[PDB]
């Protein structure tokens, strides 16, 4: 991923203020509320019947923490996203059967969550840098699909 | 489609927006030009510098149109009829760009409405902006005209008893050309010649046959299938465009005389309409 | 871009039978007929009101020939699409102001035209190889947009 040094610092600086477990649970719950067809993977997670039930589901929050934890460690490897996510790509394709469009939808919902969390601090150039990163991660996770 | 609770959510959110509509409209554009630079190709006649009067005035125009839409939520195609004409016949902005501005408008509201931007409001606002985008692009090619319906029935008539065979071919073309679609069939043998693919192709073809027979009443004829895709199978909507393309390629390869440019256009409009109906109950 | 031996052979085999003049004019004409908003770049070409007017328009045929001519030369450099199309990418962004989505629409139409022209010879594996190539060419043409 080629970001400018300015873009890298902007991404890095904001991420240092993020509570990964809270933002991860929020991002995954909003994904399941806003784009409900993504619930197809999570039928074992119990009650998803209302937005409140989704957002309060302990299994959704736990998965959110897992997903964003992997995202978070990926941010330390912006110059090598494909290699960092290679084995996870194969697992999502071969074993989990996740359509890579879902990574893009999570990307959009994460940007919204960051804007909601940080308000004016989430400026148009900072968003533009995060747009490159979420696209970069989605592309890396889809790379080994066959 | 927009439920009454959706409408209530949008009204409340936009009411809080209030007198800032214009400013937020300008911010949404700025976010879009920065994050999605290809959208600048539609504005080479503007000074796109930060704070420029052209971007500010355009933001206000966009925001006013949204205000009009919120106030006429029940009659959107009529309230935005003039704007739909303008984008369809004069500006001719590619429909993919509406999704980009919608996203940037959503980010702008999130950044400015901490208390109001709850999960359910987020869901409602996304749906609202999608509906606006749909209305604004609805005249690019418009409804199926009587000439379209004639062209579709003629081509499908020529398909005839081979409909099943062609459905299987289209699936096979899809699985090879767009491998991500294979994620929805982990329980199938997808190899060439597979009886599971052939049986499924026939089901898909049979459904298209029913849709052609009911072209003026497609939502009701396809209702059980809309339910099934939306609430059980839950296939991402993007995938319907890929199968539609592969069905068109299959017909082209089998219909050398029938696949004229006009019939090509009519078939592409027909499969987009089928795709719309099949995803109509997702949200 | 990488193509398997099988894919490259299929692409080059079929392209040797393509009359770029005839296919080029068909492809651009169908683009303007099927996706009429693409006509916004060709106001100076005259009458594009009806499909027969579009298909018979001599400037459409000429321009089509130019475009698939350039595409043809690109298939000579499949391993370096980006370097091959760099100068045309800049032209299309900076001078012509063409939304790169149009390159993907042209790709779709071209695949349909090859299928129409060649019939049963345009098999599913042959299509899949052309799908890779038209995506690669569209990505290459969009690369220098800013
Ligand atoms: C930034 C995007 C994503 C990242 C970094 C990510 C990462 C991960 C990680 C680290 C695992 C654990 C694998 C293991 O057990 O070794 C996992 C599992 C999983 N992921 Fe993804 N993921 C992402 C997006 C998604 C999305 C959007 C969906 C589906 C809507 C999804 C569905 C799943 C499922 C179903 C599992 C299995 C969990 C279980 O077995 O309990 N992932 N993911
Ligand atoms: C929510 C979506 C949108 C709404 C509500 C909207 C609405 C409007 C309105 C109200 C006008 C001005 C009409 C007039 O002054 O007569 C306009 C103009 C225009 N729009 Fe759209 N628009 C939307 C999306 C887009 C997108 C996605 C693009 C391109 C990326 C776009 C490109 C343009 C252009 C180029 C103009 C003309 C600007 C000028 O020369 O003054 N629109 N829009
Ligand atoms: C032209 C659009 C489509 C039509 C007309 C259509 C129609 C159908 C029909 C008739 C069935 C069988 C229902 C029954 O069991 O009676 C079905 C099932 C199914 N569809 Fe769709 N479909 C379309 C697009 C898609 C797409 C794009 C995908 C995924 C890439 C998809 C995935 C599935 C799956 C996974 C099944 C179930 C297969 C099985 O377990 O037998 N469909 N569809
Ligand atoms: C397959 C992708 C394409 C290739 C390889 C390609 C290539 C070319 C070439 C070789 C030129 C000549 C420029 C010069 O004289 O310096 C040109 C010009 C042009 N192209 Fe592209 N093109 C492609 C796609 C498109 C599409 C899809 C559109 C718009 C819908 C488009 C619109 C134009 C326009 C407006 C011109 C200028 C014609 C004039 O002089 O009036 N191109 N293209």
């Amino acid at each position: 991923m080629h970001l400018t040094p300015e873009e890298k610092s902007a991404v890095t600086a904001l991420w240092g203020k993020v509570n990964v477990d809270e933002v991860g649970g929020e991002a995954l719950g909003r994904l399941l509320v806003v784009y409900p067809w993504t619930q197809r993977f999570f039928e074992s997670f119990g009650d998803l019947s209302t937005p409140d039930a989704v957002m309060g589901n302990p299994k959704v929050k736990a998965h959110g923490k897992k997903v964003l934890g992997a995202f978070s460690d990926g941010l330390a490897h912006l110059d090598n996203l494909k290699g960092t996510f290679a084995t996870l790509s194969e697992l999502h394709c071969d074993k989990l059967h996740v359509d890579p469009e879902n990574f893009r939808l999570l990307g959009k919902v994460l940007v919204c969550v960051l804007a909601h969390h940080f308000g004016k601090e989430f400026t148009p150039p900072v968003q533009a840098a995060y747009q490159k990163v979420v696209a970069g991660v989605a592309n890396a996770l889809a790379h080994k699909y066959h | 489609m927009l439920s009454p609770a959706d409408k209530t959510n949008v009204k409340a959110a936009w009411g809080k927006v209030g007198a800032h509509a214009g400013e937020y409209g300008a911010e949404a554009l700025e976010r879009m030009f920065l994050s999605f630079p290809t959208t600048k190709t539609y504005f080479p006649h503007f000074d796109l510098s930060h704070g420029s009067a052209q971007v500010k005035g355009h933001g206000k125009k966009v925001a006013d149109a949204l205000t009009n839409a919120v106030a006429h939520v029940d009659d959107m195609p009529n309230a935005l009829s003039a704007l739909s004409d303008l984008h369809a016949h004069k500006l001719r902005v590619d429909p993919v760009n509406f999704k980009l501005l919608s996203h940037c408008l959503l980010v702008t509201l999130a950044a400015h409405l901490p208390a109001e931007f709850t999960p359910a409001v987020h869901a409602s606002l996304d749906k609202f902006l999608a509906s606006v985008s749909t209305v604004l692009t609805s005249k690019y090619r418009g409804v199926l005209s009587p000439a379209d319906k004639t062209n579709v029935k003629a081509a499908w008539g020529k398909v005839g008893a081979h409909a099943g065979e062609y459905g299987a071919e289209a699936l096979e073309r899809m699985f090879l050309s767009f491998p991500t679609t294979k994620t929805y069939f982990p329980h199938f043998d997808l190899s060439h010649g597979s009886a599971q693919v052939k049986g499924h192709g026939k089901k898909v073809a049979d459904a298209l046959t029913n849709a052609v027979a009911h072209v003026d009443d497609m939502p009701n004829a396809l209702s059980a299938l809309s339910d099934l895709h939306a609430h059980k199978l839950r296939v991402d909507p993007v995938n319907f465009k890929l199968l539609s393309h592969c069905l068109l390629v299959t017909l082209a390869a089998h219909l050398p005389a029938e696949f004229t440019p006009a019939v090509h256009a009519s078939l592409d409009k027909f499969l987009a309409s089928v795709s719309t109906v099949l995803t109509s109950k997702y949200r």
